[PDB]
RNA sequence: UGGGAGAGGUA
DNA sequence: ACTTAAGAGTCATTACCTCTCCATAATGCGAATAGTGTTGCTCATTTGCTCAATGA
DNA sequence: TCATTGAGCAAATGAGCAACACTATTCGCATATAATGGGGTTAGTGACTCTTAAGT
């Protein structure tokens, strides 16, 4: 994901979908401090979520239920 | 700040006293003892908010306790600052005045509306003459204008009855007085008993502009101006100098005259002043508001004190300096840079050098947060001063922030899409940007004093755009044409060169070589050179049906350099890749083989790897020029000597009095042509083979290895142009003139010039230089314009469903082959199958994307013509779907909904403006008597099929032209089979028989004389311009008949077999003789860039071909008059049609035969409008596509169709319509063919009977500004005209283009806004 | 005097001397600028002049 | 030369331009086609409103660059509501119509 | 500090 | 009833750097208004200090 | 018996107002031999389109 973004843009689908699913997972990241499930290796948190997607946690479904699961936690 | 539209329309005097906040009553700005501003005056804090935030004039309110209050000592409301710019003002005019857009802005829309002639309105409001407004008596009607002495006569007459005023008052109570219903159905009365074509054309502009007013609901006294609204003044502002001196904006003076001219008007009506005086006054206010509203339009314009004129409120919007186009669309930009570019070759593909200090004051608020982070500064202030005392603490913080953050490097003219990239940088020592070299080719920059600007994006959401979309590693495809524009240029390529050449006898030829790691070895061991021919052990790696890599291992016959090329080539490409001399052209068909087999990653490890290998055996070689390189040939006096000798021998026989001066001046250029190809191929010869001096064979021969030849011949730096032009001769030079000088300059540049030959050379490169200038702006004009038209075009659906296509024939017209049919059809999506047997029999079903593999089965079952979908077929409303634009050429897959065509396009275009068998079809023939075959028909095509069943040439042969062979005979090669007449046109016949000479007599309508030969008499039949009185109502007939004279009739019609000949016609054939079938009766005798803008500015002209509207055969019915009519009626119904047709123009099709929709009655250009009217929108999209290709591959560019069919596709938006159905479309309204569609579609849901239409063929100019948009139309051009249509019509913007929401400031609806436009469209219908 | 300092101060032709070496003063004394007061511009001149 | 934050003009609140006077690069037409050619519509977002003619949104963005948070507040330029009070100042009512 | 003209230069 | 001339209008690339330059003319005399100084006075703000319960 | 919490209070300083008296600004008004129609552009654009108007 540092040099190459291509075989995460092939687990997406999409360009755009794959900015906009990677800058929800980075604004939790930044935001809310959430844990990284990849190893950090002194990377920016860009990068970070970028090589999640590489390997294929981050998804827009699997996020979105996700924080459904963490928002009915908190009620 | 969440809103849907934004609706423009006119502004009642009771909305702009809703605006204002306080009468401005005083020309003073501010004071001059202590710089507070005046009262009721330009600057007033009263009326335009205070000065301070949250302070009164005076003193008294001084914080935010008191939040907001109204000081009851000085009126300024306690608030913020910022509403300086907020509140408006307003004037109270005296004298109601006219606004000057809507009355000079031409149509003026007050002599349309109160059809008064625009002269006659001037004359009102410039007080020259009366009107009169109403008259009981039917003397006075209504605008009936009067001058002052039928007024002063009529005054002392009736003086009671009549009310007639002079001025913009009396227009204003002449609006008033209008009924605007009233006067619409009585010109909807007057319509429809006669129609003229101008009074039509005038009563529905008329008609049109009351409805427009009507369904508006503004008022039409609202265009003159009684209460005159005033610009905040800090956006008129007052700026100082630096000497105490003010230098304030020009709309302070504008509006300082218009409140002078209004208070004297004031003060004059107080008084009781003269008529004279006061109608001077109301004048001077007239032309101080016109003045204002726009300086340069109602007359001279009112200079400032330094002689310049001023700008008014039209000159700060509209032009090239205007707020849109300078502020709105391209803004300036913070946390930005800019620097020299250099070379930085040790870097990766994705990487660039920033200097330190220049990313420092970059990186300088992430700086600080980092610092704030870590602890090491409490306060804002602690950690500026920190960054600016430049610690090393500082500094390895600024190595941490810029770690893995892309920063964008864009240099202008950007002119297509590589011009920005986004690169991870890397920190370095220096001032220079240090860019890659692979990336120059993209952003055509050379390093002889470039400049480059670096944009640092700040959001995560922009740093992903940087990293997924604008990454300098994902855009190596160009977006013109999907070939890799991250190329090896001139060094990679002649170090690449100059590695995998081979020589005859080297060093070590001829060794065996356990593989490439031992050919590196030998080479950099020094005992074998990179030119032995050895045998090297190569295991290449093919590919499998699935992901799988198997190997097979072999000796092959190579060179050293090839072997150390396979180290660097990854598994997966074969070994003729590399087995050959790399050119430019090799490089990149190895680039896209590793693009297509291997993907993306190898592709970037493969380009960076052979940069590097490049770069460093063009080191190695040490390839120097000198002057022992440019190699004259040793023939070069001998052939100047003999041409001089011939040239001199032309003009001894010119001066004898022989041959005349064009001829001598043609031979002579034609001899020096010749004496200058054979100089350059004598030495193009001695410069490719002088290397001859060999050895361990015999005396062998092989390419040289001069290096003026190795770098023309890698496709390195130049061409053989440019070599003749060094070692051979300099050839022909031009005039400014056009016309080619006639002696030649024979010296080259190492024999050097003399004086007269480097003032000749002068010329051209002066010339050469001023063009270069000239394309670059009006390519820029022309990619301005393109971008506009195509901005309104993004991917909606992803498959619309429809069955239309172009189909996709391989442009074939000459002796060669323009583009195959891989070029012109890799990448689109089939519309239908391929039904043919072929070898094979490939079948591809629909909605397929035509892959590589796909293109090859293509080429092997060699189909002729394949079916796709194109753009302009498409039938999806407000966008196009993905499957009929096909392949993202930037990426190789099909294209993602949501990303912007229209700009790609147009930027792919108006890029290189700055470097601007015997086959019979549609046939009609007869069988002669000698098997000279003749063909009676005009649209004959000689197709030249070959026996495998694909086309090799195509040929247009004229009618009445003879023909030796026919269907299915195979003619080789060399065959001069095309014999035609090329100044007679024929008027051959089919029958045979006996002639009957009726319907011509000698004196009315043919001359009695000989030929000068042979002395036999011959009847020239006289055109009817000169004819007597006799020949006014006679068509002269050959009569063809049978051997005894009964009627013969044509064999399959019923009409007699007659032959209306024209006027010209040499006929030699007399009565009583014999005729043949198919033999001759008589003989009748007949840039770059500025093309491309006049295609697609969809021009007509100078001389249109005729085409005919109705298919069925032709006639002629008006008589005495040289203006010859076609009455073509159609051989089952009647005839509506006629046709006008001038003097001199010839015609093609005789009135005995029928022509076809579309058939070209007249010969030249035909026109893209009647091209589209007759033939249809696929016809007229591939008379664009070929003519604009037909430009691009003469100067050898390469550029996608599909890209001038999306432009094609935008010109096409509108539909007028000729019969309405229930549809709220009465007649002839140019609408949207979007609109009507959704219409149409609507009415057959419901069952009714549905609105019929008619395309046409806007240009690019008229398309943008007759887009729905107002304020797309005025950004792109004609702001005045734009924003005066849409005030008046009380149009509004639903905001769904992509220019609207770079000027309202929103996500653009293309790419990664797509998603967030779409939730919001469906918000806003689900609520 | 205002006539005279104008144009030998604010003129189209009284313009500020490019002295960054000999060379080039000496050519931009000996120039012949076709533009000016009374000549052309750079919109009204076309390949001709 | 290079500029982080520094002076801005007078009639458009946009930052000025020149190395004398310590001024941004300009983001012409040209690159404004560019981004849209490419699909960054975020990237032309925060480069037409945070990085210009928004004081509002500058400022939020400054502050939230400082505090750590790269996120994003946007608003309506000002150049487009200096050319709205231009044309009512023309006389023609134009208004944003909510909804 | 900010604005507007005129001249020159670089790509 | 339609067809050629005259006239008006509207555009003619992008980005950056340096320099200079951006004004002159009637006097005077009361009337009247805005501005500033003066003195007495009140009101909001803050701080060290004092007074009253309460358990250890 | 004393530290801690809850409440308040005289006093000093900062802000400001209200009415009045002096004074520097500013504006309306008056000049009496006779005086009686203005400067200042743009000048080696090109191409195209729209409207109006004489010509057929
Ligand atoms: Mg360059
Ligand atoms: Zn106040
Ligand atoms: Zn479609």
């Amino acid at each position: 994901a540092r040099v190459t973004v291509q075989d995460a843009v092939e687990k997406i689908g999409n360009r755009f979908d794959l900015v906009l699913v990677a800058a929800r997972r980075a604004r939790q990241m930044q935001v809310g401090g959430k844990d990284p499930l990849v190893p950090e290796e002194n990377d920016k948190t860009t990068v970070i979520a970028l090589r999640e997607i590489e390997e294929g946690l981050i998804n827009n479904q699997i996020l979105d239920v996700r924080e459904r699961q963490e928002q009915q936690e908190q009620e | 700040e969440e809103f849907d539209a934004i609706k423009i329309a006119l502004a009642s005097p009771d909305m702009i006293r809703s605006w204002s906040f306080g009468e401005v009553k005083k020309p003073e700005t501010i004071n001059y003892r202590t710089f507070k501003p005046e009262r009721d005056g330009l600057f007033c804090a009263r009326i335009f908010g205070p000065v301070k935030d949250y302070e009164c004039l005076c003193g008294k309110y001084k914080r935010l306790k008191h939040r907001g209050v109204i000081c009851e000592k000085c009126g300024v409301e306690v608030t913020q600052t910022k509403v300086r710019r907020e509140r408006m003002g307003h004037i109270e005019l005296a004298s109601p005045t006219a606004h000057i857009w809507f009355l000079k802005s031409l149509p003026s829309r007050i002599g349309l509306l109160l059809d008064m002639p625009l002269r006659d309105i001037e004359r009102v409001l410039y007080f020259e003459s009366y009107v009169v407004i109403e008259g009981g008596m039917t003397n006075l009607e209504r605008q009936q204008i009067l001058t002052e002495e039928q007024y002063l006569d009529a005054l002392e007459e009736f003086g009671d009855e009549f009310d007639a005023k002079m001025g913009a008052e009396a227009i204003q109570a002449l609006l008033k007085s209008m009924d605007l219903e009233q006067e619409c159905e009585q010109l909807r009365e007057e319509l429809n008993e006669t129609n003229s074509e101008t009074k039509r054309k005038k009563l529905t502009k008329r008609i049109k502009l009351l409805e427009a007013f009507v369904q508006s609901g503004n008022k039409p006294e609202w265009m003159i101006l009684t209460v005159l609204p005033v610009l905040p003044p800090d956006l008129r502002p007052l700026v100082p100098l630096d000497g105490g001196r003010f230098a304030t904006s020009d709309l302070n003076d504008l509006y300082r005259r218009v409140i002078n001219r209004n208070n004297r008007l004031k003060r004059l009506l107080d008084l009781a002043a003269p008529d004279i005086i006061v109608r001077n006054e109301k004048r001077m206010l007239q032309e101080a508001v016109d003045a204002l509203l726009d300086n340069g339009r109602r007359g001279r314009a009112i200079t400032g004190s330094n002689k310049r004129p001023l700008k008014s409120l039209a000159d700060m919007i509209k032009g090239k300096q205007g707020r849109f186009r300078q502020n709105l669309l391209g803004k300036r930009v913070d946390y930005s840079g800019r620097s020299v570019i250099t070379v930085g070759p040790y870097l990766r593909l994705h990487q660039c050098g920033l200097p330190k200090k220049m990313a420092l004051e970059l990186f300088k608020p992430f700086i600080y947060g980092k610092l704030e982070l870590r602890g090491l500064a409490t306060t804002i202030k602690a950690a500026k001063k920190m960054v600016e005392r430049e610690e090393a603490v500082v500094w390895d913080i600024l190595d941490e922030v810029i770690r893995e953050h892309p920063v964008l490097l864009n240099r202008a003219p950007t002119l297509h899409r590589l011009g920005i990239q986004a690169f991870e940088p890397v920190l370095i020592e220096g001032k220079a940007i240090q860019l890659h070299p692979l990336v120059c080719a993209a952003y055509n920059a050379d390093f002889d004093g470039d400049q480059m600007a670096v944009h640092v994006p700040l959001t995560l959401e922009a740093q992903l755009e940087a990293r997924a979309l604008m990454m300098s590693t994902n855009n190596i495809l160009s977006p013109a044409n999907g070939e890799p524009i991250i190329v090896p240029s001139q060094d990679v390529v002649l170090g690449l060169y100059y590695m995998t050449r081979d020589c005859v006898n080297a060093k070590g030829e001829g060794m065996v070589l356990t593989g490439p790691k031992e050919a590196e070895r030998l080479y950099r061991s020094g005992l074998a050179s990179l030119h032995a021919r050895v045998k090297v052990r190569i295991t290449e790696y093919e590919k499998d049906a699935n992901g799988e890599l198997v190997a097979k291992t072999s000796l092959k016959d190579t060179t050293v350099g090839r072997a150390i090329l396979w180290m660097i080539v990854p598994k997966g490409l074969p070994y003729s890749i590399v087995n050959q001399a790399l050119g430019k052209k090799a490089i990149s068909k190895m680039l896209n083989t590793c693009y297509r087999i291997l993907g993306l990653k190898p592709t970037v490890i493969f380009a960076d790897q052979i940069m590097y290998t490049g770069f460093a055996y063009a080191a190695r070689s040490g390839a120097s020029v000198g002057i022992d390189d440019m190699v004259i040939p040793e023939k070069k006096h001998e052939i100047i000597s003999e041409a001089e000798a011939e040239v001199a021998e032309i003009q001894e026989q010119f001066q004898s009095g022989l041959v005349t001066a064009g001829e001598r001046y043609n031979k002579v250029i034609d001899i020096w042509a010749a004496a200058n190809d054979r100089v350059s191929k004598a030495m193009m010869d001695n410069l490719q083979t002088e290397t001859v001096i060999n050895r361990d064979g015999q005396e062998e021969k092989q390419v040289s290895f001069n290096s003026i030849y190795m770098m023309a011949d890698s496709g390195a730096r130049g061409s053989a142009a440019q070599i003749r032009q060094l070692a051979g001769m300099r050839g022909l030079m031009a005039k400014p003139d056009g016309s080619i000088i006639e002696t030649p300059i024979t010296a080259n540049f190492r024999e050097g010039l003399n004086v007269l030959q480097y003032f000749i050379s002068t010329h051209g490169a002066r010339k050469g230089l001023a063009d270069t200038a000239l394309k670059t702006a009006n390519s820029g004009y022309l990619t301005r314009r393109l971008v506009d038209v195509a901005q309104d075009l993004v991917v909606t659906e992803d498959d619309c469903g429809t069955h239309e296509g172009i189909m996709m024939t391989p442009v074939i017209e000459g002796g060669d082959v323009k583009e195959p049919l891989r070029d012109r059809v890799l990448g689109r999506v089939t519309a239908e199958d391929v039904l043919k047997p072929g070898t094979a029999d490939i079948l591809v079903p629909r909605n397929t994307l035509l892959h590589e593999q796909w293109c090859d089965l293509l080429e092997e079952n060699s189909v002729d013509a394949v079916k796709v979908r194109s753009v302009v077929s498409c039938d999806t409303d407000f966008g196009v779907c993905a499957h009929c634009y096909g392949r993202d050429l930037a990426r190789g897959h099909i294209i993602n909904k949501g990303e912007a065509i229209g700009v790609i396009a147009a930027q792919s275009i108006g890029e290189p403006g700055t470097q601007l068998s015997i086959k019979l079809s549609n046939v009609k023939s007869v069988v002669n008597s000698s098997g000279k075959l003749v063909i009676t028909s005009r649209n004959t095509e000689l197709k030249l099929i070959d026996e495998f069943g694909r086309t090799k040439e195509s040929y247009k042969v004229p009618y009445g032209a003879v023909l030796a062979k026919g269907d299915g005979e195979q003619v080789a090669g060399g065959e001069t089979v095309a014999n035609w007449d090329p100044h007679t046109m024929p008027v051959i016949t089919e029958v045979s028989g006996f002639v009957r000479f009726t319907d011509m007599i000698d004196g009315q309508t043919i001359t009695r004389q000989t030929d000068e030969l042979t002395g036999l008499s011959s009847l020239v039949v006289l055109d009817s311009a000169e004819r007597t009185a006799g020949g006014k109502d006679l068509r002269p007939a050959l009569k063809i008949v049978d051997a005894q004279g009964n009627d013969v009739l044509i064999p399959g019609t019923d009409m007699p077999a007659q032959y209306f000949l024209p006027g010209k016609a040499i006929v030699q054939l007399e009565d009583g003789v014999q005729i043949s079938s198919g033999d001759t009766l008589a003989r009748i005798p007949q840039g770059g860039l500025p093309r491309v803008a006049d295609l697609f500015e969809a021009r007509r002209p100078k001389e249109p071909a005729i085409l005919a509207e109705i298919s069925g055969i032709v006639s002629f019915g008006k008589e005495t008059k040289g203006k010859r009519r076609l009455v073509i009626t159609p051989v089952d119904g009647s005839d509506p049609y006629e046709e006008m047709i001038p003097k001199w123009r010839q015609l093609n099709v005789f009135e005995g035969e029928r022509v076809e929709r579309g058939d070209v009655i007249s010969d030249g250009p035909e026109a893209p409008h009647d091209i589209l009217r007759l033939r249809g929108v696929h016809a007229v999209t591939r008379y664009i596509v070929n003519e604009v290709q037909d430009v691009y591959r003469l100067q050898g560019v390469k550029i996608n169709d599909k890209h001038i069919e999306v432009i094609v596709r935008q010109m096409l938006r509108k539909a007028t319509i000729v019969n309405a159905g229930s549809s709220d479309f009465l007649e002839g309204e140019q609408v949207e063919y979007s609109r009507v569609k959704i219409a149409n579609r609507e009415l057959e849901a419901n069952g009714k009977v549905g609105a019929t239409y008619s395309r046409d063929l806007l240009g690019i100019t008229k398309a943008s500004l007759a887009t729905e948009s107002f304020i797309s139309a005025a950004s792109f051009q004609e702001t005045t005209r734009v924003l005066t249509e849409a005030a008046v019509a009380g149009k509004r913007d639903e905001l769904r283009g992509l220019k609207e929401n770079v000027i309202v400031g929103r996500l653009i609806p293309a790419g990664t806004g797509y998603a967030y436009h779409q939730d919001r469209m469906r918000r806003r219908a689900a609520g | 005097s205002a006539a005279v300092k104008e144009f030998f101060g604010s003129s189209q032709l009284s313009q500020f001397m490019d002295q960054n070496n000999p060379l080039s003063e000496i050519t931009h004394k000996r120039r012949i600028s076709a533009l000016g007061p009374g000549g052309l511009t750079r919109e009204r001149a076309g390949f001709e002049v | 030369h290079a500029r982080s934050t520094g002076s801005y003009s007078l009639v458009t609140q946009q930052p000025l331009g020149g190395k004398a006077q310590f001024g941004g690069q300009r983001f012409g037409e040209m690159e404004v086609w560019a981004l849209e050619a490419y699909g960054a519509a975020y990237t032309l977002q925060e480069m037409l409103t945070v990085k210009s003619d928004d004081v509002n949104g500058r400022t939020k963005m400054y502050k939230n660059i400082v505090d750590g948070n790269h996120q994003m507040e946007p608003g309506m330029p000002e150049s487009f509501n200096v050319l709205l009070k231009e044309i009512r100042s023309l006389g023609i009512n134009i208004e944003l119509e909510d909804e």
